[PDB]
């Protein structure tokens, strides 16, 4: 019964469900991962694509 | 669950036979379809 005339409650709302699941199969999304800058010359840990 | 794929081309200038030689082969891509294939044909 929504009106223009409405308080903190009665307003309409728009929903969005985000749902995931799990396979044998190969990934297809994944979060980006973070990379620092390069250091040269020096001797240090490193991680290059794992 | 990966389909990989290889190729090369080459020139022949023979007819009716593989000609004899050596060669390798680049890989090319793969696809995560995760199809399990048991049949193929080819178009002409
Ligand atoms: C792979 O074969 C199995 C047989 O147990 C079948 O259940 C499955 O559907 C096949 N994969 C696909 C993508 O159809």
């Amino acid at each position: 019964g929504f009106q223009p005339t409405n308080g903190v409650g009665y307003q309409p709302y728009r929903v969005v469900v985000l749902s995931f699941e799990l396979l044998h199969a190969p990934a297809t999304v994944c979060g980006p991962k973070k990379s620092t800058n390069l250091v040269k010359n020096k001797c240090v840990n490193f991680n290059f694509n794992g | 669950g990966y389909f990989k794929i290889y190729s090369k081309h080459t020139p022949i200038n023979l007819v009716r036979d593989l000609p004899q030689g050596f060669s390798a082969l680049e890989p090319l891509v793969d696809l995560p379809i995760g199809i399990n294939i048991t049949r193929f044909q080819t178009l002409l």
